[PDB]
């Protein structure tokens, strides 16, 4: 049935409610077979369920989604397959002791029109390892998709020894109704992401949170370092789905001494720069209400260019400003999720570095960081910059996100979601959330 | 009759590849560890790099340093004593040329202490028949190996020669089962070594597959990875001599390459120019590369003829021909015009092999290496007797005979050609 | 069947459990476990990671016997040695004529 | 500690919580009233989770 | 072709019948990866060809 | 009308891997032993039998 | 299909991967040439094209 | 993985609708 208004909300979380607690009896050895065929038809439904996702919201290419699809359900299911979090731990028997799990309730959930497919088959892979339950709550312009996606993994799992309600999700939503799903008494978690709109609020609500959230985090080139490639990986690692994956590149920060050869480098192959009239003319665009527009988000390169008058050729893939001042007023550091980018001035190596320290508190979270250098004749150096910078992960030649297929990159490093905080405040990292969060233990002694 | 094509399992080569794979030999089940080196590679600290990478996860480990430039049949019977005193369970050879073979006959008489060596002397040696059948090898180990020179492709190839302490008498194995389970090919070991043993090695290579292509065992498996190593062999080593490491590209394809001939030589047997310059490079004391270096321009004039004394049904009918094989090396490598002969083809492959010893650096004759005229007309005659039966002319499609062949070994000391 | 903080001194109570305090939690709404902080709480970790160059391989079977009557002989070398049972797997045609 | 959580920050906090006892009747009388009675007047009960 | 397709896989859950087909489509899709390795083959047989 | 259909895979099966981003200086010169044998004997191959 | 295909491995392709099969391995187009000339199919004068 | 240029699906079922008239794709 459909969930309209709030007089039937509260008979859909009765009625999990029923059935979660039938659910924290099985034994370990019929839920590692939920979770086989659970996985498998999310993977085998790649490419009916990306086409899905394009008509309606309007961003993105097709090609794009469907090799990000596919290594959020397979990382998924190799890492998590042997790990015990069902009746017996451990077992230390010299006094006499034991480590008995449990789970927590019921898990509340929020979805963005960004990636309307991809983090849902990731919360419904874990609430479904761990013995308890979720409840989606998405966005207006992308309700199809994500209460889909939502289907396929529960009617394949009723069929292998389940119960039959396990998941549930709103249709036809709005905020007045969204309010009600984070003071009901029994629900206890809220995994919430997006931009900085919802997830601060989720952290002020009388109830424990994590959020997964994206930091503008910079790029600095030196002297020393190779210009022919690092210039060609940051133009690969941004026009992949038109940058709107989290934690992609947002600024570039360079050296003096090599500025006026990385400028002209960025217009033969694919760039286009600006600056004069047309600098303020992109800056009344993306900042309308002091927050950001959602009239570009995901958009192709040359369609903002005709929102503010003048005209680009078409096979350009980004643009690119200059300025000079770093806070609040000028808008070229909030992250933007377009194909756009900002570019400083600094005199040496030493003053790049405390150019970017204040670029990072200023999102407020620390996802990644990355330089590009020679790494076998400077030892000092890349190791200096492991001591100033506050984030979870700090590369080193080497893009952002990942590449797509065609190459031989890295390939045991986790993917840029699947990782969150636990606060907003100042100097705080983060970590990678998995199935030790959603599981208190206790111990009996005799 | 039926030809072959072996090869070991897996042969693993970039820049920066030795502590990955090592990293596969502990994720498996192994925990002994026995260690064989050279001498000069033990002061320094390249040893060093595969024991400390083996130990921070634990496994015990022992060197075992004293193969000097050749075996001697009586160290390698120390390491089989050292053997089954520890229990080895896998083999890491090291070293380039002569350690390796070392390592490859204590191996054998660790699976089979019984074994006398009267019966591994008689029953293989030579590797065309087949009716015998050696004993399985590989219950309780597996070996391993590593390069460190470039011009001897002795890792993935079942040849191993031992000399007798007592007469001073020469015993060769070769069977299809003494080749490693794991090759490595690794250039980050070799950046340092000076420039003179980088155009005697690099200089191997090129007579080490120059005649994997004439012989009499060669199919159209074999035929081309032997082309590939002379083309790799004329853009690169001038440049990998005039430099060294600062051109640190070039100096990995030439490492890269001589091993690839050595997959030619492993399933087509070698001509005769690979036995003349084994007995002068170890009853003189020259150093083997330097020999056949010296003696490739010479046999050229002599397999390219008429030849009175030639089998009949081999090498005559059922393979073409050893003359218009040399003009397809002189066209696919491009020194000749579009209009050309035979014999003008084999001329200017000829000054291409002159050229390159100019401006390497090698002497003439051997005369200027080091032999005085002392021994030399007294020891010809128990020297030329001994090339007829050290494993040669199974290839070398002129069958040659005795008052012959040092003609050749008497027109390389005076700087004259040989001719008909 | 053990009291619940501990006891004093004159006795031989169990001695590896952590004391009451040193026992917190991170919320207070409903069915809310605890667990015990200590120097992880306060700690903070970071990953980095450098390019290393990849590498590439060339991998066989152990051999491959070719020429023009060479079946019979090869497949008599697999008796001499140890092995006493076949299974065969075939296509239809292969097996209504002589192959 | 029911302020400390709503700050605006991260917290943690040391708290207590009524515990009780449970006597069924296969156990023993003798024994089992004489421990509690021991661990109640140690410190005059403020030692926490008591 | 078609046969010979047909025989690696008649040898793999022969050597190993508790693993099922459900696993071996999601490790081992693409030769590139060097991470998650395969159980060794080889005890109680050899494949001829 | 079964020396063609399967000859023409050997072909394609080769110029493929002469121009792959994975090629070494190893798996070449076998790729291009098979172009140079399949141009003077396949038309005779199906010509006369 | 591997006549009209070769026309589409040889342009300027806008969509290209990129620190692989740019500048690591070297191109497609002229290593379509070399099998020209080991083939026996040119003359010794000639260009790319 | 190889086939170096990234192909994207508008330009795959142009050679599959020009290869069956008997036309020769070009750009
Ligand atoms: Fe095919």
């Amino acid at each position: 049935m459909a969930v309209t208004n709030v007089a039937e909300l509260n008979a859909l979380v009765e009625r999990v409610k029923k059935a979660q607690r039938e659910y924290a009896s099985f034994t370990q050895e019929q839920v590692d077979k939920i979770f086989r065929a659970a996985a498998l038809a999310a993977a085998d439904a790649r490419i009916p369920l990306a086409k899905m996702a394009v008509a309606e919201s309007g961003m993105g290419i097709v090609e794009d989604k469907v090799i990000k699809n596919h290594f959020a359900s397979e990382y998924i299911y190799n890492a998590y397959k042997d790990e015990k979090t069902c009746g017996v731990l451990s077992e230390d028997d010299t006094f006499g002791t034991i480590t008995i799990a449990e789970p927590i309730g019921i898990i509340c959930g929020i979805v963005p029109t960004t990636n309307p497919t991809s983090t849902a088959i990731f919360k419904s892979l874990i609430s479904l390892k761990t013995r308890n339950a979720i409840i989606f709550s998405p966005h207006p312009r992308a309700k199809d998709a994500t209460n889909k996606a939502a289907d396929i993994v529960l009617q394949a799992a009723i069929a292998a020894g389940a119960p039959k309600d396990l998941i549930g999700w709103i249709d036809q939503p709005s905020v007045e109704l969204s309010n009600a799903l984070m003071h009901h008494p029994d629900i206890n978690l809220i995994l919430a992401t997006g931009g900085p709109g919802m997830v601060k609020a989720a952290y002020s609500s009388g109830k424990p949170a994590i959020g997964v959230g994206a930091g503008n985090t910079p790029v600095v080139i030196d002297e020393t370092a190779d210009i022919k490639r690092a210039v060609a990986s940051v133009l690969m690692s941004k026009t992949f789905d038109n940058g709107v994956i989290c934690a992609s590149e947002q600024s570039v920060v360079v050296v003096d001494s090599v500025y006026d050869a990385v400028r002209e480098r960025f217009a033969t192959h694919g760039g286009y720069l600006l600056q004069g009239k047309e600098l303020k003319a992109v800056q009344d665009v993306i900042l309308k209400n002091g927050a950001l527009n959602a009239a570009i988000v995901g958009q192709p390169a040359y369609k903002i260019a005709e929102l503010a008058g003048f005209s680009v050729p078409e096979n350009t893939k980004i643009l690119i400003g200059e300025v000079t001042v770093v806070d609040e007023s000028e808008p070229f550091a909030h992250e933007k999720l377009s194909p756009t980018l900002a570019m400083y001035r600094a005199k040496d190596f030493e003053d790049a570095v405390e150019k970017a320290e204040k670029l990072v508190a200023m999102g407020g979270i620390g996802h990644t960081s990355c330089l590009y250098t020679d790494q076998d004749n400077q030892p000092a150096r890349v190791s200096y910059f492991g001591q100033k910078m506050k984030t979870a992960r700090i590369l080193i030649n080497t893009p952002a996100s990942q590449g797509g297929i065609g190459d031989l990159y890295n390939f045991k490093l986790a993917p840029s979601l699947t990782l969150g905080c636990g606060s907003w405040g100042g100097n705080s990292i983060s970590e990678n959330v998995g199935p030790k969060h959603l599981i208190n233990k206790k111990t009996v002694a005799k | 009759n039926m030809l072959w094509h072996k090869l070991p399992k897996s042969i693993y080569f970039r820049r920066g590849s030795l502590p990955i794979a090592l990293d596969e030999v502990i994720t498996d089940g192994h925990k002994r560890a026995l260690i064989v080196t050279d001498r000069f590679l033990f002061n320094n600290g390249y040893a060093d790099q595969i024991t400390s990478v083996l130990k921070a996860a634990g496994v015990e480990t022992e060197v075992f340093f004293e193969v000097e430039a050749d075996p001697t049949l009586s160290i390698v019977r120390k390491g089989a004593e050292l053997a089954n005193s520890f229990k080895p369970d896998v083999i890491i050879a090291l070293g380039g040329g002569s350690p390796m073979d070392a390592a490859k006959i204590m191996w054998v008489m660790y699976e089979h202490p019984e074994t006398h060596f009267e019966e591994l002397a008689l029953r293989f040696m030579d590797i065309r028949k087949r009716i015998y059948k050696f004993p399985k090898m590989g219950v309780k180990a597996k070996m391993i190996a590593v390069t460190t020179t470039s011009g001897t492709g002795s890792e993935v190839t079942p040849f191993a020669v031992v000399t007798d302490d007592a007469t001073g008498q020469k015993y060769p194995l070769a069977d299809y089962a003494l080749t490693p389970d794991m090759a490595i090919v690794d250039a980050n070991l070799v950046m340092d070594m000076p420039k003179s043993l980088c155009a005697f090695g690099g200089l191997d290579a090129v007579t080490h597959a120059m005649e994997a292509y004439v012989s009499v065992l060669a199919s159209e498996f074999s035929d081309g990875q032997a082309l590939q190593a002379l083309k790799l062999l004329k853009e690169y080593l001038p440049a990998s001599y005039h430099e060294g490491s600062k051109n640190p590209v070039a100096r990995e394809r030439v490492h890269s390459a001589a091993t690839i001939a050595g997959i030619a030589f492993a399933n087509a047997f070698l001509g005769v120019c690979h036995s003349m310059a084994h007995k002068l490079g170890s009853q003189f004391h020259i150093p083997h590369g330097l020999a056949n270096a010296l003696l490739i321009c010479n046999v050229i004039r002599y397999n390219a003829n008429d030849n009175p004394t030639k089998q009949t049904a081999f090498s005559q009918y059922d393979r073409p021909q050893a003359r218009r094989r040399y003009a397809e090396i002189a066209d696919h490598l491009g020194l000749s015009a579009p209009g050309d002969r035979t014999a003008a083809k084999i001329e200017k492959l000829l000054a291409w092999l002159e050229t390159l010893k100019a401006e390497l650096g090698i002497p003439k004759s051997i005369r200027e290496a080091g032999v005085q005229e002392a021994d030399f007309l007294a020891n010809v005659d128990k020297l030329s007797e001994d090339a007829f039966d050290d494993q040669c002319t199974g290839a070398n499609p002129r069958y040659p005979l005795i008052s012959e062949l040092k003609q050749i070994l008497l027109d390389t000391y005076y700087g004259r050609d040989y001719v008909e | 069947n053990t009291p619940a903080s501990q006891g004093g001194i004159g006795d031989l109570y169990n001695f590896k459990l952590a004391p009451s305090l040193t026992l917190g939690c991170g919320s207070w709404g409903g069915n809310s476990i605890s667990e015990n902080v200590g120097p992880k709480h306060l700690i903070n970790k970071k990953t980095v990671a450098k390019r290393a160059e990849n590498m590439l391989w060339h991998k066989l079977p152990k051999s491959i016997y070719f020429r023009r009557g060479s079946l019979p002989i090869a497949l008599d070398e697999v008796i001499t040695d140890g092995h006493k049972r076949a299974l065969i797997v075939t296509d239809r045609f292969l097996f209504n004529n002589g192959y």
